[PDB]
């Protein structure tokens, strides 16, 4: 079916290959499905890179619905390596993960000359994920004939100053860029002839709910300013107060702090924890009821007393205002004259549902009754909405209050008065369906629900840009059937601010992309064994570029094997500090020295921002054991055979690796791999079984056969533990561990 | 006409996914009248019942369950001038339903039910 | 008890050694950090000016010392090229390379080498505290994605592992600070039939 | 019919800088 502007886009992409940036929610899955339907042939094989299992299953099922033989097949690590060559020879669309594709391309267990193309969904991941760049470099190194089409929503991902569209565009080997924003003439003119009957209600917050938000925002602003003060390099505009409200703030704070985490300090990590807690406090305030908010507030103070997690801001003069306001929301102490206030959004939802039911009970004869779909943010909100509708405000709030707090009857009845002051068959009646949006996991899940149940009315209890665009596209797909979308938003809150910031960020990102596109218009063999987890970095790509091939295996001893007697552990300054303090590096050195004749430790420092590697304030004090320099000296003193390589960048590390093997023989896999039941004994509960006291290897291995699960493990008494374990002391220790309070 | 309807079976409600195949080059979806909708459920009454029944005792078996009636094994039931082809696909979304007329809860069957019909020769 | 060679009299690094007593005296290496531990000093600008100087020192050092640490004071703006040759030479000559970015740091390294002559390896190995709270914390952190703070809040809410076992799937999610995904992962780990698979 | 959150998504209006901000969110 497609559309008009969508078919123009498809024709343009069937022309000279390139990458397509659409507006958030403008049916990128539809374009991917169109290309999959095009390439479901058995005489060709294309690879789709970044897709979720749910999206892949939906695509396969829809293609089966259409009546297509030779459906797409999914290839994952579970399939045996020799069997993976079978599905490649079968042709057709192949859903593959980055890791197995890297392994297959490097080991040449894939007909790289038979690949007719590659489709890169979510092409904005090329910016930071070095695996896909390596896959595309390897593919272009062998085929040079197949196509590369890339699709992406999230035009904001190119708006950050760290990245550049030209670099990622060159990584994809495309050389042509297609921009399809929401204000594009072809799409805007077409979407104006099939617009939905949107009606939005601006629900006003309670004055008590406003004070809580004001206090939380004050605390968040203070913590952000403190974080900026301690990290002058973090003064970037990406950490403004209006950006901390948004969803993707955690990703930016990780990108700016994760590479140098262990050298950050003590207060900075606590400040990041406070930022996360304040953001989840904002979410709880805007989303859930009053009793749940009070529960989270009180539990937050409970752990501060026990450990002191939030001691920085929990005792602030503004924080006490939040506690008092929450208590006034739930309690009233003059004996508890409970208030149990409900947030206004439920009343707006009730009014909307009443109007919808009135319309249905007025116009049954004009077709069917019509179905209503309610979209909420997550599962908790959906459950709360269903309980509120089925029970009522009073019963629901009383149930929550009694379940959590102390159950009272004499005080409860006083509040009630003040508040007042068939087995089988087709339903053939209006149905209300509550659906969790889950925007972060897979935004294109609202489209599947919309196509599964065709709703005459949609209530957007929680709204994001992608869902608005999806509802706009869904209506235009049916030119005759109308729908009315209700847009419930909290007036003058952080939800409205977040939505408006998303709007303006997308618009400015698309304008910047347009300008960037305009400006750019005119322009013997040797091997190294590389650990699998090391491909999330640029070093394996730079090593391969120098002309030496890579054999990727799972290495339990070291990251690189340059020679038969050599082993390199790659540690940055942050990871070196973390491993020295943790104690992992000592065990790694022990194993490497035991197994390899020439163990090597590689440290990658930063010439631009060097780290002192010595404790601050100890420059003039005595030698401190907690210092990193002292720990490094101790380690090199206890391992005289260990050799250390210092490199300033991954580019220099590759050169050193190439030079370090000038005449030595090459290594081989299955020898470093074999350096070091397994199929049984699920890794999940195995570690939990191992870590509690009373079990080293033999007693635990014996006991897990007798006991079906750890669920009933707590049921056994001390004597049964003595009988099963074989000892009474360890059994007593385990029983005391499993049955003890917090004291 | 033909809209994706819902069928109740015990404590659950199954959200069927009706798909009318095109009627030749000049597709006429109006051939599926209101009457033609009524025998679809009774023809498939045992199919849904045999699919809900084993979904309950596997929970009583306290272990994860497969449909044992999947894409590779469709249901090809005949009829009266029309065809039927039905699978049972996992949905993956926790949908919740309430009968607004009675304000009574109703669980949604987690397995998506899809049936395709076409004019018989 | 550090015997510094007379060949380094006018060098500021000896000004910053304070916590250990150092004296002169002829020695084959630049520094003698006790028995079976000797050190050599190098400067990046010196190395660039005299590329063949340090190799003679390495060749004349011999295999008398069990541990031979050659620490350099990187001072040039671009040490990328020289560090490569230095690392390769240290690899070939069976000696360890240490980087100090300031004269103070090199003195600290020398003092620490002298002061840690018979320090046991306890400072390096993991602690693994046997306290009940620490034990339950590490046991909880064994799951895929749960940090220490999450286990800290989790312990306070329920108290005992028996209470954690008894709780269903939903009330794990209802606990603050977990969310749906982390609570679901913990609940799946909290009881899974490992024997079936 | 002043549903400006919806047609504001189309990004086709003038929509000066202050329109992308909420007055109550200044502190």
């Amino acid at each position: 079916p497609l559309l008009e502007y969508e078919r123009q886009l498809v024709l343009e992409l069937l022309d000279t290959d390139g990458l397509v940036v659409c507006a958030r929610g403008l049916g990128a899955d539809r374009l991917l499905y169109h290309f999959l339907q095009l390439h479901c042939h058995p005489a060709c094989l294309v690879l789709v890179l970044n897709t979720q299992p749910a999206e892949e299953e939906y695509f396969i099922n829809q293609l089966k619905i259409e009546g297509v033989e030779h459906l797409p097949r999914r290839v994952t690590n579970e399939i045996t390596s020799n069997s993976r060559y079978e599905v490649y020879t079968q042709g057709g669309v192949i859903f593959a993960t980055s890791r197995i594709l890297v392994v297959d391309f490097l080991t040449d267990r894939i007909p790289s000359d038979l690949i007719t193309g590659i489709l890169v969904y979510r092409a904005h991941r090329i910016i930071e994920s070095c695996q896909e760049a390596f896959i595309l470099r390897l593919f272009r190194q062998k085929n040079k004939r197949g196509f590369i089409k890339a699709f992406t929503d999230n035009a904001v991902a190119f708006d950050t100053g760290f990245c550049h569209v030209e670099r990622v565009m060159r990584n994809l080997f495309v050389r042509k860029l297609y921009l399809w924003p929401r204000f594009h003439v072809a799409v805007n003119s077409f979407l104006e002839q099939h617009k939905p009957e949107v009606v939005e209600i601006h629900v006003s917050m309670t004055p008590t709910m406003l004070a809580i938000q004001t206090a939380i925002l004050d605390i968040l602003n203070a913590c952000l300013k403190e974080l900026k003060c301690h990290n002058p390099s973090l003064e970037v505009e990406d950490l403004s107060l209006e950006n901390a409200i948004g969803k993707p703030f955690d990703k930016t704070i990780r990108h700016y702090l994760d590479p140098l985490w262990h050298q950050l300090g003590a207060k900075t990590k606590s400040l990041v924890q406070d930022l996360k807690i304040l953001r989840t406090l904002l979410q709880y305030l805007s989303q859930y009821d009053c009793v749940t908010f009070l529960n989270l507030l009180e539990s937050l103070r409970a752990t501060e007393k026990a450990f002191g997690q939030n001691s920085g801001w929990l005792f602030l003069d503004s924080s006490t205002s939040m506690f008092i306001n929450a208590r006034a929301r739930v309690y009233h102490l003059p004996k508890k004259e409970l208030v149990l206030e409900s947030n206004p959004k439920w009343e707006a939802l009730t009014e909307v549902l009443k109007e919808i039911e009135a319309e249905n009970k007025e116009s049954e004869a004009l077709g069917g009754p019509g179905q209503v779909l309610i979209c909420a943010s997550d599962d908790r909100t959906c459950s709360q909405l269903r309980d509120y509708i089925t029970l009522g405000a009073e019963a629901f709030l009383l149930r929550l209050y009694r379940k959590t707090f102390e159950k009272d009857s004499k005080a409860e009845e006083v509040w009630m008065k003040f508040r007042k002051e068939a087995a089988f068959g087709i339903l053939k009646e209006p149905l209300t369906i509550i659906h969790p949006l889950l925007g972060c996991s897979d935004p294109y899940a609202l489209t599947r629900v919309l196509h599964e149940v065709e709703p005459r009315y949609v209530v957007l209890y929680d709204a994001e840009l992608t869902f608005v665009r999806q509802l706009e596209i869904y209506r235009a797909s049916r030119p005759g059937k109308p729908l009315r979308v209700y847009f419930l938003i909290y007036g003058g809150s952080t939800e409205e601010q977040r939505y408006l910031t998303a709007l303006r960020k997308e618009k400015e990102a698309f304008e910047k992309l347009i300008r960037e596109k305009a400006s750019m218009v005119v322009p013997t063999q040797q091997s190294i064994v590389v650990d699998m987890r090391e491909f999330r970095s640029e070093l394996p790509s730079l090593i391969h570029r120098r002309g030496i091939d890579i054999e990727p295996v799972t290495l339990e001893v070291g990251d690189y094997i340059l020679t038969p007697e050599m082993c390199v552990e790659r540690k940055s300054i942050s990871d070196l500090i973390g491993s020295l303090n943790n104690g992992r590096l000592y065990s790694q050195c022990i194993s490497m020295s035991r197994y390899y004749k020439r163990p090597v430790l590689l440290i990658e420092f930063d010439p631009s921002k060097p780290f002192s590697l010595t404790s601050r304030g100890a420059l003039f004090q005595e030698i401190s054991s907690n210092d990193i320099s002292s720990k490094l000296t101790l380690l090199t003193l206890h391992f005289p055979r260990l050799r250390i390589l210092w490199c300033p960048s991954p580019h220099a590390t590759a050169e050193l690796f190439e030079e370090l093997k000038q005449s030595k023989p090459q290594p081989d896999a299955a020898t470093a791999l074999a350096i070091t039941e397994s199929e049984k004994y699920n890794p999940g509960p195995q570690d939990f079984l191992l870590k509690m006291p009373g079990v080293n290897a033999k007693n635990c291995r014996s006991l897990m056969h007798h006991v079906k699960n750890i669920a009933e493990l707590a049921a056994l008494s001390q004597d049964e533990l003595t009988s099963i374990l074989g000892n009474a002391a360890n059994a007593k220790q385990l029983y005391d561990f499993i049955h003890t309070s917090f004291a | 006409a033909s809209k994706k309807f819902a069928v109740k079976c015990g404590n659950f409600a199954v959200l069927v996914d009706l798909h009318i195949l095109p009627q030749g080059s000049n597709k006429d979806t109006s051939w599926f009248s209101e009457q033609k909708k009524e025998e679809v459920c009774l023809l498939l009454k045992e199919t849904i019942d045999s699919r809900v029944q084993e979904y309950l005792e596997v929970r009583k078996q306290h272990r994860p369950s497969n449909a044992e009636f999947t894409r590779s094994n469709p249901l090809s039931l005949k009829g009266y001038g029309f065809q039927i082809t039905a699978y049972f696909l996992k949905r993956g979304i926790r949908l919740r339903c309430i009968r607004s007329t009675q304000n009574a809860e109703l669980c949604v069957f987690p397995d998506r039910f899809v049936v395709c019909v076409s004019q018989l020769a | 008890s550090i015997i510094v060679s007379p060949r380094q009299r006018g060098n500021p690094v000896l000004k910053f050694v304070r916590n250990v007593p150092w004296e002169f005296g002829d020695v084959i290496p630049d520094y003698v950090l006790g028995q079976s531990t000797c050190a050599l000093f190098l400067s990046l600008r010196y190395h660039n000016l005299h590329p063949d100087y340090i190799h003679g020192r390495l060749q004349s050092l011999g295999k008398n010392f069990a541990l031979r640490v050659l620490l350099v004071q990187v001072d040039v703006k671009d040490p990328q090229q020289a560090l490569k040759e230095l690392a390769k030479m240290c690899i070939l000559a069976d000696c360890t390379l240490i980087l100090a970015w300031s004269p103070e740091e090199a003195g600290r390294y020398l003092e620490t080498y002298k002061a840690y002559e018979q320090k046991p390896a306890d400072l390096l190995m993991e602690k693994l505290e046997q306290d009940f709270v620490s034990r339950v914390t590490e046991c909880l952190t064994t799951v895929k994605s749960v940090n220490k703070t999450d286990s800290q809040t989790l312990l306070t809410t329920f108290g005992s592992l028996e209470q954690l076992i008894a709780a269903s799937r939903e009330d794990l999610a209802l606990c603050p600070g977990l969310g749906p995904q982390k609570a679901r992962r913990l609940f799946d780990v909290l009881h899974e039939p490992f024997l079936k698979v | 019919k002043q549903s400006f959150l919806w047609e504001g998504s189309a990004l086709t209006g003038a929509w000066a800088m202050e329109d992308f901000y909420t007055a109550r969110l200044v502190p």
